This record gives C-alpha cells, structure tokens and sequence, in this order.
RNA sequence: UCAGAACAAGUAGAAAACGUGAAAGCGUGGCCUAUCGAUCCUUUAUAUUUGCAAAAUGACGUAAAUUACUUACUACUGUGC
RNA sequence: ACGGACCAAGGAGUCUAGCAAAUGUGCAAGUGUAUAUGAUUCUUUAAACAUUUUACGCAUAAUUAAUG
RNA sequence: UUUUAAUUUAUUCAUUGGAAUUUUUCAUGUCGAGUCGUGUUCUUUGAGAUUGGAGCACUAAUACGUGUGAUACAUUUCACA
RNA sequence: GAUGUUAGGAGGGCAAAUCCGCCGAAUUUAAGCAUAUAAUUAAGCGGAAGAAAAGAAAAUAACUAUGAUUCCUUUAGUAACGGCGAGUGAACAAGGACCAGCUCAAACGGUUAAUCCUUCGUUUGGUGCAAACCUUUCGACGGAAUUGUCGUU
C-alpha cells in the first residue's frame, strides 16, 4: 500500500532519494536489456556467463509430449504405499507389492537411494534406469515394463 | 523426519528439539519411538510420528518438562540447502563458482554458450 | 515409431511396435470420356516433344524427357507420371 | 456426362481445338467493355460447380482485369521512409485477380445483387477475363428457394469486399487448413488480436 | 478509473523558448481565455491527473483456500470466547454462555417483533439499544455516493435451515445471518476484528 | 539491466493498453451462464441438457492411460447398440463421423455404455398418450402412469459424466511368482538399438504383400 | 594486466608418444621482458559421438524356415544439411 | 551564476506485467482449485462458500548439441 | 401482459406418399483445373534450402489418384485426410 | 445486343465500440544505424451484424490414439525466428464453456420438367373495435427452363 512506500518516507528530502548530482533521467544506460556486449558487457559477464551466441540441434517441432517422463527414484517407490499396507507388507515377506508407476503420474523409475533389504518389490513402470532395475533385482523384486 | 531420525541415532530416548517445522519422509520406511519437540509438525509427520508410538511435545510441553533443557538435543533443519541461497556466494562469472544463474528456462538455448564452454570464447 | 497390422503390440514403450496389448480390429466410362478427349484435342507442345523424345529411343533420350517433364510440370513425381504415360502413349500407338 | 466431357476438354487448355477457342474468346473480351453481362455462362459446367443456376435471378458478368503487381502509390516514384519499405515496382497485392474482378462489378456496378463466385474464362498478357456469377436476392424465385436463400440474408451484402468469396477465402489463407495455416483462422486479424490479448483476472 | 484521454483531448504544444513563458505545451488559437493556457501536465488547470487510475490496478486478491479456512476457524473460536467477544465490543455481560446455542425453534421465527423479544429475553436487550442508537450519519463524501448511514456490527446468528430466520432478524439493525455451511470471515470478523457474538441454532452447531 | 537479477523478458513493447481485458465479470457471467442453462432445462421440460458421449482413450503418449469424454459414438458402436445415427442424434446421443475403432475392447465398452444408456432412458411419446415402438433404435413409448412415476423420481446425469479410474496401483504377489532373471533395462536398450532393422524389414513384408 | 572476468602471454605440473644425451637430465618453440583478437558467420579437420521429428536406404547381411506381412541375430546403413 | 513581484489553490517515483531478494502468513514432497461447475448463492453477493458419488503450473533430478 | 414447460381427451374411418433398419440380388460408380503444384520475384510468418499470400512463367494427376506427416533431394513404405 | 419516365423491384447516404477486407507509415527500441523493432499497429479506402468472422477436416497424432469452428485455462515466454543483437514467438496435446450439423456439383430418374416464377384470381379459416395480419389449396393466362429445374444420395 502506498502509504508504506519508500517514496512517502523521502516526502520532503529534493531529490526524492534519486541523488543530486547523477540525476534520476529516463533510460541513462539503454532500455532494456541494451548494451549487453558493449557497455554493459561486464554484468553480463559476471551474472549471465552463457548469455550471447548460438548452441546445438535445431528442433524444429519439439511436441513436449512424446518426451515427457516423470521420474521417481526408488527410494520413494515404497513410500507410495499407505501406512497400514507398508507394515502389512514388511510383515509378510511372502507376498510382495506390484507398484504401477505410471498409474501415480510417473514414467520413468531412476535409482536414488537405497530399497528396504529383503523386502522384495515388483515394479511396474514404462522406463527405468540400468541402476533402479539392478537395485529392485538385488532386493528380489522384478522391474515389468508396461506401456 | 529422516533426518531427525539419524541425528536420535546414537543417543536414543532423550527429546530432539527442533525449532522449526518438521516434514514427513516418504523416503523412510520405519520409524524408531521418537520423542520430539518442535514448532511444528505437518500432519503427516505427525501422524507418522503418533504411528511409532512415540510422542510429538509442543514448546511449552518442552519447558515444563525440561526447563533447563536436560537430555534434550537441539537441531537444525538444512539451512543453505535452499534454492535462493543456491543463487549467492561468487557470481557465475566468477571462475570455480557453483552459483545457479537467474534464467528463465534450462535448455541450450538459455545460457549455454560464451562463456560457458571453451569453444564460444571461454568458460564459466 | 512403427508398427504392424499382424500381431500384438509387444508390451514395452519403445521399439518395434512397441505400446500397449490391445487387440486390433481392422473404370470403363472414365477410359471411353478420355479417349473422346484425345480424339477431340491430341497433345499440347510439351507432351509432343516428350513422345518424340521417347520415339528417339535410347537411355540418354529418356533422361532428357525426364528432365524436360519435371522443368515444366515442376516436380520429380509427376514428370516421372507424365513420362510414364507418353510411353504407354507411344507403346498404344505401335500397336 | 456432357458437363464431365467439357471438364476434361477444358483441362486441355493448351490442346489446339482448346486454344483456338480461348484465342478467339479472349480477344472478343479485349473488345467489349471491361465489366459487361453476358446472357449465358461461356462455362456452363463451371459455373454449376461453382453457384451457379439456371433460375430467374442468376446473372453473368464477364469481368476484365489487368494484370501484374500494382506500383505502390506514391507521389513520384519516392518513398519517405526506411530502405525496408522504400521499394515500389515489385509490390505484389494480398488479393487476387480474380478477386479484384469480383469486387469491381460486385461493388458500384451491381450493388443489388450478391456476388457468388467467379470462374476463369480466358487470359491476355494484359488482362485476365473472368465470369462472375451473382444473384439477385430480391428476386422471389431466389426468395423462395430454400437451398441458395441463403444468400438472401444481409450478412452477405457484397461478399466479395470482405473476402468471403471463394477468392477471399484463398487470400486469406483459409483454403489452407492445419499447422500450415495456425495464425490466421477466426481471422488474421483476430487472431492476431487474441495473441496481443492480455487477460488479467479481478481476482489474480 | 478516469477516462482514457482525459486533459489530453487538446492539440496543445509548447511555444518553446524565446516568449518569455514557461515551456509547458499550451492551448492553440485565439479568442478564448484558454487560448495560451498550460494545456496537459499534473501541474496545468485542465490537465491530466499523474498516474491517472486504471481498471487494470489489482484490484481482488487471491488468499489460500487453506489460510481462509484457517481465519474462519479462528474467528469461531473468537466468538466461543466471552472476552474476546467483550473486547470486540458488544454489551454481552448479561448473557450466560458465550458459544450461545439456542433451540431450532428460532429458525420458524417468523416476526422480527418476535425476534426482538427474544433477543431481549436472552439478555442481549443492551446491545439491541446500543445498534438502535448508533444509526448515524456518516462523516464526509460517503454521505454523496450511498454510505449514508454507518451502524454498529450487531449479533450474528447462525442457522441450519430457513424456515423463517432470514426474514425475521433481516430489519433488525446491525444483525446478520448466516448458513452454518457458508460462513464468511468478513461477517464473522468485521473490520478484522476477532470475536464476533453469535448466537446459534443447535442443529447449526 | 543491472545487478543479479533475471534478464528481462517483458514483450510489452506494442501498444499493449489498447488490449487489456480485465475480467470484472467472471463470476456474474457465471451466474449468468447458469441462469441460461437452467432456462434452456426448464424448456425441454424433463429432458437433460447434456448429451451422450462416449468415452475415450486421449492421444499422444503421456495422455494414453487417461481417458476422457469424446464427442460422438461412431458408426460401428451405434450398430452394435442396436442404434441408427439419425436416431442416435434424434435422442441425447452424439455421433462422430468421423472417429474410428481400433480396438475391439475400446468398441466394447462404448458399446456398453450405449446399453446402459438405452436401460436408462424412458421416451415420452411425440403425440400424446399414443405409444409406439420407435425408429430403427429408439425404443418403445412407456404409458402415462410409468412416465409420471420417473418425473417424480430424480433426473440421473451419473452416465453423462465419466467413468472415474478403476484405481488399482497397488496388488499382492506371491514371491514364488516372480521371475527373478529378466533384465528390463537391457530388454528397453536392445529394443531401441534392434528399431532401424525392424523397421527395414517391416518396410520389404509391406512391399512384398503390395504383391 | 585485473572485476582478482576474458583474451593474450607465461610459470608449474600430469597423461600420451617421441627427440637428444653415455647418463643424470633437458625439450609443450625463440636466454627473459612485446610481436596480437569475442559472439555470429564461413572453412576444413576429428569421432565404434549424434540428429533431420511416422518409417526405411550398408543388406532381405548372416543363420534358420517355406513361399508367407515367417523367426532369430548383427558397433560399422543414401545424397545433402 | 541562474529561478523567485506577491498570495491562494492545483502541482511530480505512480500503476500493471514478469523476476528476484527481504520479511510476514499458510501448507509442506508437495503446493496453488486454473478455467469451469455446484449450491436452500443472490440489497450487500461482481463476495463468500463448495470441488464433483492422474487438468496445468512451479517444485520433487540432473546432464547432454543430440538418439538420450 | 409476454411465452413455455408440465398436466387434461381423444376416438372412429379413407388413402395416396414417404422414411429407417433388415434380408437378398448387382453397381464398383462419382468425388470441384490456368486449379493444385513447381520455378521465380515481392510480401508475411516463429516457419528455419520459404508459413501463408500475391504477381509472372510453366502447368498436373484421377482415388492403386493428390495432399499433409515443420531440412533440400531421390527410391519406397506407412498413417491421416 | 441496344432501347424504354414500359410493369414490378434493388443499390447509393448516415452511424462504428466490437467486426470483415484491403491499403499502409513513421516516431520509437537497438544507448549510433541500415536488417530487425515499432507493426501485419496509426492514419487512408471499402463492407457487415446484434454480434461479425470461423466452421463440419486434402485436421492432429505416432497414442491403448483423437475428431467442425469459436472462446477461456494452459501448452509457453517453450519450439522457433533474430546485425542469433535489440527483441519477436506460435502449434499439438491436456482441462473446460458450448456443442449441430449440412447441400450444391458430380452418379442415378426421359412411359415425357415432376420444377420455378409474374400478373389475374377463387374460398375455407384464425385473432383484431377497426387498420392490418395470419394462414388454407385451387386453377387459369403468361413466361423462365433441355446451354438443366426438381426428386434420389
Ligand atoms: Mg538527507
Ligand atoms: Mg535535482
Ligand atoms: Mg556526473
Ligand atoms: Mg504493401
Ligand atoms: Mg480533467
Ligand atoms: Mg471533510
Ligand atoms: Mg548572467
Ligand atoms: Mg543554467
Ligand atoms: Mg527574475
Ligand atoms: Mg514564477
Ligand atoms: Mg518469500
Ligand atoms: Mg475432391
Ligand atoms: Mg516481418
Ligand atoms: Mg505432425
Ligand atoms: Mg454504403
Ligand atoms: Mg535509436
Ligand atoms: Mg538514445
Ligand atoms: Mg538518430
Ligand atoms: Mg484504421
Ligand atoms: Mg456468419
Ligand atoms: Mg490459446
Ligand atoms: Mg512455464
Ligand atoms: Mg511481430
């Protein structure tokens, strides 16, 4: 609200906080984003590093969509379960979860993280990485690719 | 709430006192009985928490508890662990700094080039 | 990106058909019209020229009637579809 | 199988029996005034494919107009502005020929009637001749007809000066469905509109 | 918000320097004593407002759905708690218990007389007195633009179901009423101020 | 541009203010929008607003397992129905030219959906009382007392709605039930290295089959 | 030099592979202090690295199999960009 | 050196967009109910309430010119 | 007052005409040309060996066709129109 | 083909916020400027309606696929363009509002144009105090039309 602007606190000091002898003029450096490689060359340095040229592939028509892949880890594939199922299931090392993975949004399983040992998993997801797959293995479960 | 879990490790029932809030963890599986003080708890945590059978004290809980704080533990979450802070420190510029850029997007198209490999003048 | 009419969708997101298990589901006038048109009209100049280049005969004419289609129809394909029927022209009219 | 035989005679075009017709044609046109009626389409069949009908208020205009771009009118050859816009000479129009010659007798020749469509004809190196097709929506035998009625309605006062003619849907980039044609279908304009559009929310 | 061109409606433009006037752009012409005045500009008679006001200022404001939730809760418990309730300012000394809960009865009332005495009989025949006096004419410009009045924020009562109710404590000063399942923080908490006294149906509660 | 800040990215170097719309009529509009659809309820006196439509798998791959509600019920669903498109279309029951059926479980369930639509509805004769068996699809007019007793109960819009998720994401199995040695990720990889050459034979069956 | 950015010019190394010397060593140009140049574009090198957006182009390659839209398995797969 | 004969009133860091930092607040591996719907919502009500008996954003993972 | 829902009563007799599905035969038809397209020019586009448009030159194919599938091309699939 | 003060009709001008066509700048930004930018904007010229325009796929996808247009939320300040500088910048999908499809041409019907219109009429009705309206089917006399009207899809 304007009563709490800065402005009304310099109400009577002359040059409204904008200094006396470097007046405040419209546009002194350029406008906008101006002279970035010539006088403002060094702010562009040393806060945009790889602001100016040209990288890569053109790709002409991207469609976000046939990329997409939401990823978990899965560290975070048991967390995915209810309390009360997660004890039921620690409980009963003879019976294990399906999980699908995609069902909850996610495409992709990537391998952050360690998976309770033992309790062995069965995970149901349209990528995964070498890793996850070779820690789901090594904790007895299967990675199913579905689609 | 992992993390709590880790610092409770060695010494176990004595009260961890957090000044903050504390978050769940989707990430851990078992929860040992903790006691805990703290300013906050998310409902999950909490819950979690009450699961574990172990005990969520508020502040005051605390004091009138412990006054003078015996067998407490204090805590802190992850404090420069934060996406603004990310940003300080030398300038991205700077040659060996690990500061993010303020950038609209990620992608080559957005501060990929001079500057930030060999081959367009120099790096970083 | 491909796929195949004949068989299940094997179960995976990537590769040959590759996706989900579904089972799959699956004149006379005209040529009489033509040839009044030919009797009425013939050719035009470049059609002329193109037969004539056929009737010469050898590899090296063919190529240049190609050429000659596509500089003036514009477009590989239709001038190979043009040439292709001055021959079948031309092969009619040896008979 | 009459109309389908003078289609494809019509096709030929460049066959001899073709183009002595079209020579012939095309300098009787050069001839008469530029927009003038004709009794009869000169393209029967054409113009059924297009609009056209053997009822009452149905009429021809055969319609000639000159070819090539149109020099960017200026005061003298001189252009004030920037080097980008300083050209004349090779200014090409947004609209067509075809166009351009539905929208003179459209407009203060025949602005009773409502144009329909327009059809080839024959062509000059100076002109291009072409039959305009338009109806007469007072006329009842229009009127009554409930296929072509249409036409009618006030919403299609002078069709052709807003390029809602078959020739103005072309310019216009809407014969072109798809990706080929995103920016330009409520109408370029509107699109273009809609795009500046910033939509800020009472509430935001 | 002003009108888009407003002081700008002129074809004013600056003599310039060698007249011996001051270089704000001045009206054209002659004849008129507007001939030659200080034309746009804040500081010219007839001239455009500074940052003249648009329809585009932000004028809502998005709040949490939760944070919302979260007042709404605090404000009941406000007017749960006599004190606050006494702060907030209503004369409340002679009412029992403060969560006032009162029998589905009140929600057939079907006279605002009957309201009144009802009212009286609770305990609340003071705070009916006080909004009765405290219609007032307000200070200043709302007077001109439909503020007349300005009138003391009454009891609020909360009921399950209308079967007479609204139509009853409506014309009664200063009351308000309102649907247990849409409750609304500004009538709960009127100028901000927690601990509004209500007085409930016990089905609502 | 000064400081550590983001490089400005503010296209409003056109004549913006001219195209500004601020919507002061959202939630009136709304009401309004309401107002209209309950009128328009009103006149088609019983009858629902909303029409049928068949539920649908979305395109593109990242939308595939959802579904959602397409417009109009193909040719071949509304055969199997038991339906004409003009009748279809006559009733609350959209059709669709143009879609076609791929899968035969997809058809299937599009095709139920139309029964329990048909099992649903009850038709009101065209001139009163006089009841008769309908066009092609439609069924049969009900009597007066049966018409009056569905008015007094309540006007379903649960099928006009879509069919929420089937849920799952969670489901036992037995241990002894799992194949412990069938590498995923070399499966994925060999898969994606073995699509050029699949794709070069696919290409000589199609041509082989053209003869 | 300095923002302790760049370029440039150096100093110190490391991994290769060599030269010289009997060797220890010395050599990443000139005994040392000058002799020089961003983005974009062009250009020609490099590569078991990729792409051209529904696919394919070395190659029906190698095995089987039967005439057919057959089943496996291959680091090497058109011009141009 | 310039401006100021006097007096009264008017008279100049504002508003939006998007980003950031700071601080407050909520909730927290989530968060924001976006359009829109719904209500026994209708002076105020253009607010408030509600969210259907896996929308999208930003975040939760990075990195590569790229197939990845 | 305006209209538009619900509710109330239709029942006899005439016959011209049409419609939908359903069998079973036979028909494999027709599907928009100085138009599309290419070249070239200018414009316009985010459109990139040209997105749309226009001028000019050249000027097609018949559904097994021709047009899209965002890199110029050829040889050919496939999908969609 | 001209010609008519022939009989009957139509257009013209005003108004413009939204709307549709053309036509078309420059200030401005780039700290200069020339491509770019401003902007397919202002002005100019023309044309509509209560909305206009668009619209029933020579569409998108590469999916388990969607299915006219429009609009909103988004995609996205993204792909892309650009003295690759300044700056510009969509589309598909997804979520909604709303949802409506169609008829010419061509094919077919010659044991017959079945069509269509002008003028003149004729006689049942309905509301109105009148004024007017509303419909009802029936012929004539004209023409139009085989260089193609109507039905069938
Ligand atoms: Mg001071
Ligand atoms: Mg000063
Ligand atoms: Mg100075
Ligand atoms: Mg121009
Ligand atoms: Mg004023
Ligand atoms: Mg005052
Ligand atoms: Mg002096
Ligand atoms: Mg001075
Ligand atoms: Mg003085
Ligand atoms: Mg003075
Ligand atoms: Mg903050
Ligand atoms: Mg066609
Ligand atoms: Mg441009
Ligand atoms: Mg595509
Ligand atoms: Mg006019
Ligand atoms: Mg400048
Ligand atoms: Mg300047
Ligand atoms: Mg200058
Ligand atoms: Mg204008
Ligand atoms: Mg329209
Ligand atoms: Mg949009
Ligand atoms: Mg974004
Ligand atoms: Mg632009």
């Amino acid at each position: 609200a304007t009563r709490f602007k800065k402005n009304r606190k310099k109400r009577g000091h002359v040059s409204a906080g904008h200094g006396r002898v470097g007046k405040h003029r419209k546009h002194p450096g350029g406008r906008g984003k101006a002279g970035g490689l010539h006088h403002m060359r060094i702010n562009f340095d040393k806060y945009h590093p790889g602001y100016f040229g040209k990288v890569g592939m053109r790709h002409l028509n991207l469609l976000k969509n046939r990329t997409y892949c939401p990823t978990i880890n899965v560290d975070k594939l048991w967390g995915l379960l209810p309390e009360e199922k997660k004890k039921e299931f620690s409980e009963n090392k003879d019976i294990a979860p399906v999980i699908d993975v995609t069902r909850k949004g996610y495409f992709k399983v990537l391998g952050n993280g360690k998976l309770k040992h033992n309790q062995p998993i069965v995970v149901k997801a349209r990528y995964f990485s070498s890793v996850a797959e070779k820690k789901i293995k090594a904790v007895g479960g299967q990675c199913i690719l579905v689609a | 709430l992992s993390k709590l879990q880790y610092h409770m490790a060695n010494h176990p029932n004595d009260i961890a006192v957090v000044v903050g809030s504390i978050t769940d963890d989707k990430r851990l599986f078992s929860l040992k009985q903790l006691k805990v003080c703290a300013l906050r708890f998310t409902e999950t945590a909490r819950k979690r928490i009450e699961d574990a059978g172990g005990e969520c004290l508020t502040f005051d809980q605390l004091a009138l508890k412990y006054p003078t704080g015996k067998k407490c533990v204090l805590l802190r979450g992850p404090t420069k662990a934060r996406t603004a802070e990310k940003h300080f420190g030398k300038a991205p510029g700077k040659p060996k700094s690990k500061a993010r850029p303020y950038v609209r997007s990620k992608g080559r198209k957005f501060e990929k080039a001079r500057g930030r490999r060999k081959s367009r003048a120099y790096k970083k | 990106g491909r796929k195949s009419t004949i068989k299940p969708a094997t179960g995976i997101a990537v590769g040959f058909n590759s996706g989900h298990v579904v089972t799959k589901r699956n004149s006379k006038r005209k040529e009489l019209i033509k040839d009044v048109v030919r009797e009425i009209t013939g050719f035009s100049p470049y059609e002329k020229r193109i037969i004539e280049l056929i009737k010469i005969g050898t590899s090296a004419s063919t190529k240049r009637s190609l050429k000659y289609a596509k500089k003036k129809l514009g477009t590989h394909k239709r001038g190979k579809a043009k040439r292709e029927e001055i021959q079948k022209v031309v092969i009619l009219q040896r008979r | 199988g009459a109309y389908k035989y003078i289609q494809e005679i019509w096709k030929k075009k460049q066959s001899d029996a073709m183009h002595f017709l079209l020579r012939v044609r095309t300098w009787e046109y050069r001839q008469l005034p530029v927009v003038h009626r004709v009794s009869k389409p000169s393209r029967p069949d054409k113009a059924r494919r297009l609009g056209y009908k053997a009822i009452q208020g149905f009429v021809i205009y055969r319609v000639r107009v000159r070819r090539g771009d149109r020099k960017k009118r200026v005061k003298k050859g001189i252009v004030h502005g920037k080097p980008k816009h300083q050209g004349v000479h090779k200014q090409k129009s947004t609209r067509n020929l075809k166009s351009v010659a539905e929208g003179k007798v459209g407009k203060s020749i025949c602005g009773n009637l409502r144009v329909l469509n327009s059809y080839w004809v024959g062509q000059d190196a100076v002109y291009k001749y072409y039959e305009v097709i338009l109806v007469d929506p007072n006329h009842n035998a229009v009127r009554n007809n409930p296929k072509i009625n249409w036409i009618c309605n006030p919403v299609h006062k002078h069709r052709e000066l807003r390029g809602l003619t078959s020739a103005g849907k072309k310019y216009r980039g809407l014969r072109v469905k798809g990706h080929l044609s995103a920016k330009s279908r409520p109408s370029i304009r509107a699109n273009w509109k809609r795009r500046q559009l910033i939509k800020l929310r009472k509430c935001r | 918000a002003v009108k888009l061109g407003a002081g700008y409606e002129t074809s004013a433009e600056s003599w310039g320097t060698g007249r011996a006037v001051a270089r704000i752009p001045r009206v054209p012409g002659g004849g008129t004593h507007r001939a030659g005045q200080g034309a746009f500009g804040n500081m010219c008679r007839g001239g455009g407002m500074f940052n003249p006001t648009k329809i585009w200022r932000r004028w809502g404001r998005k709040v949490n759905l939760k944070e919302k939730r979260y007042a709404v809760c605090s404000s009941i418990a406000a007017s749960g708690v006599t004190s606050l309730v006494l702060a907030r300012g209503h004369r409340i000394s002679h009412l029992k218990e403060v969560p006032l809960v009162v029998s589905n009865d009140i929600e057939s009332l079907s006279k605002t007389k009957e309201a009144v005495n009802f009212l009286v009989s609770l305990g609340l025949k003071d705070e009916v007195n006080r909004l009765v006096k405290s219609k007032k004419i307000r200070a200043g410009k709302g007077k001109m633009r439909n503020r007349k009045y300005k009138i003391r924020n009454g009891p609020l009562i909360i009921y399950e179901n209308d079967n007479g109710v609204k139509k009853a404590f409506r014309n009664i000063p200063g009351v308000d009423l309102c649907k247990v399942t849409k409750l609304n923080l500004l009538k709960l908490a009127p100028g901000g101020s927690i601990g509004r006294l209500c007085i409930w149906s016990e089905s609502a509660f | 541009v000064a400081h550590n800040n983001v490089l400005p990215n503010v296209h409003l170097h056109k004549w913006w203010q001219r195209h500004v719309r601020v919507n002061f009529s959202k939630n009136i509009k709304k009401k309004k929008r309401r107002l209209l659809r309950e009128k328009r309820r009103k006149a088609n006196g019983g009858t629902p607003i909303e029409k049928l439509h068949p539920i649908v798998h979305c395109p593109t791959q990242r939308y595939n397992f959802r579904t959602r509600l397409g417009k109009g019920f193909t040719f071949e669903e509304l055969k199997g129905a038991g339906l004409t498109p003009r009748a279809a279309q006559t009733i609350g029951i959209c059709y669709d030219k143009r879609r076609k059926n791929r899968s035969e479980e997809s058809l299937t369930k599009n095709v139920e959906r139309l029964l329990k639509y048909k099992n649903s509805l009850v038709m009101i004769p065209l001139k009163k009382n006089k009841a008769k068996k309908g066009i092609g699809g439609i069924p049969a007019d009900a009597d007066k007392n049966t018409i009056k007793e569905f008015r007094n109960k309540k006007p379903l819009l649960s099928i006009f709605k879509k069919e929420k998720n089937t849920k799952p994401f969670y489901e036992t199995i037995e241990v002894s039930k799992i194949d412990k040695e069938f590498l995923a990720y070399k499966t994925l990889r060999r898969a994606k290295l073995a699509e050029r050459r699949k794709n070069r034979r696919q290409q000589k069956k199609d041509i082989k089959f053209k003869s």
